[PDB]
């Protein structure tokens, strides 16, 4: 009724994209950390009975390549879709290797009219990445799609080079303690409130020193999501 | 801390 | 812990800003349903003992001015704050009687550190307008504790049928007062998107426009639970 | 119906 089927045979499949170093004609900087993310994440899905997929590096192509292939898999004994993206990024835009691919690109291969294995099924897209440099179908083929941002629009999102990034590090530790209690969304608000309270960046730059970060949770799902059942 |  | 603090002696405020006529030289069609709309909305919320305000037909300057001024009250006896926006819209902005404001300006006025007095309450924008023309078919973030509660996607038209009232509004308020009395707030915004999506699909003889579908878009910097009841 |  309420509540997402998530009891078929298979939670579903949870795709990380994990992007450290770039192109040097791009000029984008090597994230740091970023593995320690990836890492983070793949044990905290592989807990949730995801089948997790991690893919590192992949350039703009690649990334779409991927997302195409996977939207034609048949998810039909399948519960839910995961993506998680790690990169660089503007507002709408993520970075594959050599240039940017427009996040419209990606989700839209997962729209209800264009994935039917997944119509019907909620299809997660967490994103740690910046969204500018500000700092401090008889259904819609829009519906059930919820996107975890790691960060408000417009703004810097913030990553630690040895503890991983602060939205992706507390996202784990909450999925970790709460996904087996509570509702997805609590789960993120939860998430919300510890990016917001305990950290804070340090800088020798005045300009980038003593900022705070809260996520942004964007939600089109149709059903309240349990991970367990 | 880097950013993004 | 875990949920706002609602117990303060007053709700707070709901201001509705209702905008059904538009000046002649905007070029702007009239709202026909948006009155039907601002009822229930007062209605609804007037149960959940907010302090509602209504206002109508206001221009770009009047909305600016009085977002400003409300965001200089003293909300301390308050627990929350709503604004509920009718109107024309485009991507991150609604319109004025006279032409648009951004949306960036008004919620800017209730950032955590520009209105001390809703510091760490919730902020909820409730935004009945379109965002496109596609067709479906301190030590806290000065951003932190918002909720935008948008009728439709990202760059998607949203529908308002000229006698029953929008169909996010009509589902809005038919689930707050259904479950307010039950339910946390994500959870009674996700039974509105289900009812939207599911319930509501356009009518029209011009074949663009017919049979179109709609999907709500929950956008939530809460950093808590939050319910309606104490 | 009508779009705003």
């Amino acid at each position: 009724d309420n509540s997402y089927k998530m009891d078929y045979p298979e939670m579903g499949l949870c795709i990380i994209i994990n992007n450290k170093n770039f192109h040097k004609s791009t000029g984008m900087t090597s994230r740091s950390g970023t593995d320690v993310d990836a890492a983070n994440l793949r044990e905290t899905f592989r807990n949730l009975k995801y089948e997790v997929r991690n893919k590192n590096d992949l350039t703009r192509e690649e990334i779409v390549e991927l997302m195409r292939d996977v939207s034609k898999e048949d998810h039909s004994k399948r519960s839910s879709f995961v993506c998680v993206l790690l990169s660089h990024g503007e507002e709408g835009i993520i970075f594959g290797t050599n240039g940017p691919v427009d996040l419209k690109k990606i989700t839209n291969f997962f729209r209800g009219d264009r994935c039917r294995s997944l119509t019907g099924k909620p299809k997660l897209f967490i994103i740690q990445a910046c969204r500018g440099t500000e700092l401090d179908h008889k259904i819609p083929v829009e519906a059930d799609f919820l996107y975890a941002y790691s960060t408000a629009p417009g703004y810097y999102s913030w990553r630690n080079s040895k503890d991983g990034s602060w939205f992706i590090q507390s996202l784990c530790a909450m999925l970790k303690q709460y996904a087996d209690k509570l509702e997805f969304m609590h789960i993120l608000t939860r998430v919300n409130r510890k990016v917001a309270t305990e950290f804070e960046s340090f800088s020798f730059d005045a300009t980038f020193h003593a900022k705070k970060q809260i996520p942004c949770i964007k939600s089109m799902l149709t059903k309240e999501l349990y991970f367990y059942h | 801390d880097e950013v993004d």
